[PDB]
């Protein structure tokens, strides 16, 4: 209770350090606008849903709005991968947002199988997909490169990271499909796995004022 | 996981001709391969990757060229600074496993060694004890031989010895012979002969001293 | 200006744990992952793993799969290596390469219940004036030492053509080698020459020059 009090202002911190960070040029991209947008499906409702517990309705646009979003990238990362072209899907920044807009509208205007099973039963193939043909090409690099020299390992470990974004949101968010405070868990766990995972670690962690390892 | 054979072993070639060692592995790596010489008192200096992509400053009469499962480096015009072990490695597959390397030699021209004693230098008698050193060197064949003679007798117990890889100017071998003893070990003889035999004569090279006028 | 920086010398008690460093320095860290090869003495590589400081890669050698650990260190730009409870057959040459392309220098660990024990320069010179030559070859041995290994120059690296330094035999539980040169005649007693001893295992540096002899021998 008074002790989970914590939780809170960890679902109004972690998510607000992101949506700063991202609102730095370098962190602008479709991925991580993605990400960016489970900022505000997490503070909103820890600001909005968490305090007070119209409180039921925005409960669900922001859990609706998650399992969907998780969709989108899943399939966004793909048609980047299966692109013939370098690594970041085609979803422009402009038809990004558009295609942003349309998913909060049409999460309001939202079951189980609409908006939880139809957007797990293919989020969890389109990556299945990805992750796998992601693989192949991994090694059909070079050996030679990296150890001779004169879509990498690198961007391998990049879905390593969207790999546990989307598979601790179902861990914790199943269990209730099939335990409601487990799946308000999910809201301190992202911004907790962008720090060793990706480039997010100094990004927000050396914004205030340099953190620890700022060669301190 | 993956043997990789690779003959020769030993290998003795003269100035100027081409040599060559050949590599074959069990698998196929796809010319993911290397090649990588080992020189006595030195870390090793790779040659060749890709089984024929000379690295950087790689002298270019090193030549690498096999294909799927077996591959070959190869040197025409052998200059006197090739003298050592070069082994194939295979970094097609985990984990990544070495030939055996084979090793090679220059011949030179038959040459006697430059025999000499020290005897034991005050310094090290006052310490508490004395060792003796002498040395053959420079000399061909690699195969030599030395007895150490004490007041006419004779005896091999207690010497450390040691010989050197082919030098690199000379191409020329060289050895190290200590019979160590003791303050009182040493002082109980007078003569100190050390006789090396070696093909390029027939009468021992010597080198002796006493422990009295010295 | 191209290198991976390393001990050269380590010693380690039976069933503790080292952890030898390679700080590369002369081009991008993460560009090229870097692997640790084991060299025994006598001849013979065994490679003991692979780490890609880029990304955290580390792909080991099941045989060494649970007695080492690699680990790098994108800011020191220097990476690690985890050797668990040693053991009389662990010892040997362990090289940080750069992907087999560049090798490194190279970290002589040497697992033993051994005490170390710094050489003792000897300087071996002419017996009886014995003017036998157009040159001389005198020699300075180094004997009792441990572990290996000892750098040995002469001249403080000065001299060059035509000295020899022989592999360090053992001998009673102790090492123990020589280096012998040859020069002109018509320079030695003239001129200095001094033979200089390194025993990094001890940290311990050595100079010796070479006076003639007792006059009488």
């Amino acid at each position: 209770g008074i002790v989970m009090s914590l939780i809170v202002l960890a679902i109004v911190f972690g998510n607000v350090l992101v949506i700063t960070a991202i609102a730095f040029e370098r962190l602008q991209t479709v991925t991580n606008y993605f990400i960016t947008s489970l900022a505000c499906a997490d503070l909103v409702m820890g600001l909005a849903v968490v305090p007070f517990g119209f409180w039921t309705s925005i409960d669900v646009l922001c859990v609706t709005a998650s399992i969907e979003t998780l969709c989108v990238i899943a399939v966004d990362r793909y048609f980047a991968i299966t692109s013939p072209f370098k690594y970041q899907s085609l979803l422009t920044k402009n038809k990004a947002r558009v295609i942003i807009l349309m998913v909060w509208i049409v999460s309001g205007l939202t079951s189980s199988i609409v908006s939880f099973y139809v957007p797990l039963v293919i989020m969890v193939f389109v990556y299945s997909r990805v992750f796998q043909e992601a693989k192949r090409q991994l090694q059909k690099i070079d050996k030679s490169e990296g150890r001779f020299h004169v879509f990498c390992l690198k961007e391998h470990k990049a879905l390593k990271t969207l790999g546990i974004i989307m598979g601790t949101f179902t861990l914790c968010w199943l269990p209730f499909f099939i335990l409601n405070w487990i799946g308000y868990v999910n809201s301190g766990f992202n911004p907790l796995i962008y720090c060793r995972s990706p480039d997010f670690r100094i990004a927000f962690q050396e914004l205030l004022c340099l953190r620890r390892s700022s060669l301190k | 996981d993956i043997k990789m054979t690779q003959s020769p072993s030993s290998m003795y070639a003269s100035l100027g001709e081409r040599v060559t060692i050949t590599c074959k592995a069990s698998q196929d790596i796809n010319s993911y391969l290397s090649w990588f010489q080992q020189k006595p008192g030195k870390s090793p200096k790779t040659l060749i990757y890709r089984a024929n992509r000379l690295v950087d400053g790689v002298p270019s009469r090193f030549i690498g060229t096999g294909s799927g499962q077996d591959y070959s480096l190869t040197i025409s015009s052998l200059d006197y600074a090739d003298m050592g072990i070069y082994y194939c490695l295979q970094y097609d597959e985990f984990p990544y496993t070495f030939g055996g390397g084979t090793k090679l030699e220059i011949k030179r021209a038959d040459a006697a060694p430059t025999v000499s004693i020290f005897p034991p230098s005050s310094e090290q008698l006052t310490s508490g004890g004395a060792s003796v050193v002498c040395f053959l060197n420079n000399f061909y064949p690699k195969d030599i031989n030395v007895k150490w003679k004490i007041d006419g007798s004779e005896r091999q117990n207690g010497v450390l010895n040691s010989w050197t890889d082919q030098d690199s100017k000379d191409s020329t071998y060289s050895m190290s012979s200590t019979l160590t003893l003791t303050k009182d070990e040493y002082e109980r003889h007078n003569s100190y002969t050390c006789e090396a035999t070696h093909k390029t004569s027939t009468s021992p090279i010597v080198k002796s001293f006493n422990r009295n006028e010295c | 200006e191209v290198q991976l920086q390393q001990s050269g010398a380590e010693l380690a008690r039976p069933g503790a744990s080292v952890k030898l460093s390679c700080k590369a320095s002369g081009y991008i860290f993460t560009d090229y992952y870097i692997n640790w090869v084991r060299q025994r003495t006598g001849q013979g590589f065994e490679w003991i793993g692979e780490i890609y400081p880029g990304s955290g890669n580390i792909d080991y050698n099941e045989r060494f799969k649970d007695k080492a650990t690699l680990t790098a260190d994108k800011s020191s730009s220097t990476a690690y290596m985890q050797l668990s409870s040693l053991t009389s057959e662990d010892s040997a040459v362990y090289f940080c390469v750069r992907g087999f392309g560049y090798w490194g220098q190279g970290t002589t660990l040497t697992v033993s219940s051994a005490k170390t024990t710094p050489p003792s320069v000897y300087p071996l010179a002419p017996g009886s004036a014995a003017q036998t030559n157009s040159a001389v070859t005198l020699g300075c041995l180094v004997k009792g030492y441990f572990p290996e290994p000892v750098t040995v120059t002469w001249n403080s690296g000065s001299l060059s053509s035509g000295v020899h330094t022989f592999p360090a035999v053992l001998q009673s539980d102790l090492y123990t080698l020589s280096s012998s040169v040859t020069v002109p005649s018509s320079t030695w007693p003239s001129e200095t020459v001094t033979c200089n001893v390194a025993h990094p295992a001890s940290s311990t540096k050595v100079d010796k020059k070479i006076v003639p002899r007792d006059c009488g021998c």
